[PDB]
């Protein structure tokens, strides 16, 4: 609506990087305590901003936890922009490789990884 | 000689590390209950028996020991007459190690420790990579003596996030891997020293930090509170300060930065 204390505004939505490392479910559960979701990325400009604002490996809201191979945003947005690392997603580890991290030094490109990993994250609401 | 016939063609179709799904085709004629018996093949054993209702042609057996060989049999009883038993053997999968942790982190190494599996594993396969998801490194770690096994991963890139998977190994068989992540520290510049020590300027040298950084940051403090800062690109290995008090007896710190991470400090004095 304008932008709260600790959040910063980009193209209609408000954003907050949390440095504390959490599992993907706990990160998403934290985001939802603030009426929010792990960030979805729908345009290149949003990629660049969310990467540039964090400058760190971080969870985003993309995951294939309910149907293996079928990546979806935690906030229900359709998947219309993708920026995967070479050969990803690959479901490398058969246990729980269903959650997506932004590799910040590689243009913020995405890798699917174990959801039990503990990583920083960015939340997003309107 | 079993008067009455019973259930046959027993099958174990799927097996985790502590669970087996047992399946069989039911007896043709009347039977008032079914017996399912199972236990370790290793003599020091004893069987568990469940009495099941005749409709059932399947049952999930639970709380089994990982990496162990079991016998399972199924039969029928009617009055005082037990039928023939259909029996098969099967082996539970190897369980993944539990409680992975990191101890010492440095710029180029991570110390890992985990609880040994309940199953017999002579070795652990440790598989790792940065989260950028390049090709993985692999390492066989002999089982530690106690309840625990340790290893140290070396020659890692500073300031980066690694994903690690550890599998218990006996024979050609593997448990699924257990996973965790860890961040290496950022490497520090060492041996920052004086080259010149003039009344207006100080020409510093320093041992280059290692691995990918963005820039160095020299902070210089003469008086109690007031402290100023400068930046220096990756390439550089020396800088000259220029705006200072005359012979002011500083103490100067340098640090490497990449993204949100900074390295530990280095320091010498200048007069
Ligand atoms: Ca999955
Ligand atoms: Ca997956
Ligand atoms: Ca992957």
């Amino acid at each position: 609506e304008q932008c709260e204390e600790g959040w910063t505004k980009f193209q209609g939505h408000c954003y907050r990087h949390f440095p504390d490392r959490e599992t993907w479910v706990d990160a998403e559960r934290r985001c939802r305590e603030q009426q929010s979701h792990l960030s979805s990325i729908v345009t290149p400009e949003e990629q660049e901003f969310v990467n540039k604002n964090a400058q760190d490996y971080q969870w985003i809201g993309l995951n294939d936890r309910t149907i293996e191979g079928d990546f979806r945003w935690s906030d229900g947005h359709s998947l219309q922009f993708e920026k995967w690392r070479p050969n990803q997603p690959d479901n490398f580890f058969a246990t729980g490789e269903d959650c997506v991290v932004m590799i910040w030094h590689e243009r913020g490109e995405w890798n699917d990884v174990p959801c039990n990993y503990q990583l920083p994250f960015t939340c997003k609401k309107g | 000689i079993p008067v009455i016939d019973g259930p046959t063609q027993i099958l174990v179709r799927d097996v985790s590390d502590t669970v087996a799904f047992v399946e069989w085709t039911p007896p043709r004629a009347k039977v008032d209950f079914i017996l399912l018996k199972y236990g370790l093949v290793g003599g020091e054993g004893g069987k568990t028996t469940f009495r099941l209702q005749p409709p059932l042609s399947q049952y999930s057996v639970q709380a089994l020991r990982p990496g162990s060989r079991y016998e399972v049999s199924i039969s029928a009883v009617r009055g005082t007459n037990e039928s023939d038993a259909s029996s098969t053997q099967f082996t539970t999968e190897i369980d993944a190690p539990k409680n992975l942790r990191v101890g010492s982190r440095t710029a180029t190494s991570l110390d890992l420790e985990w609880d040994n599996s309940e199953a017999e594993a002579q070795e652990y396969k440790v598989v790792y990579s940065t989260l950028a998801g390049e090709q993985y490194h692999e390492v066989l770690v002999p089982k530690g003596i106690g309840p625990t096994t340790k290893t140290t991963l070396t020659d890692l890139v500073p300031g980066t996030e690694y994903g690690v998977g550890i599998s218990a190994v006996m024979n050609s068989k593997q448990s699924i891997p257990a996973t965790m992540n860890a961040r290496t520290e950022l490497d520090s510049p060492r041996d920052l020293m004086v080259t010149a020590s003039s009344e207006t300027s100080i020409s510093l040298i320093w041992t280059k930090a290692s691995g990918p950084i963005d820039h160095y940051r020299i902070t210089f403090t003469p008086s109690s509170g007031i402290s100023s800062e400068v930046t220096v690109p990756r390439d550089r290995t020396s800088y000259t300060l220029t705006d200072l008090e005359p012979g002011a007896e500083y103490i100067i710190s340098i640090t490497a930065e990449r993204g949100r991470q900074q390295s530990l400090e280095s320091t010498v004095d200048a007069f």
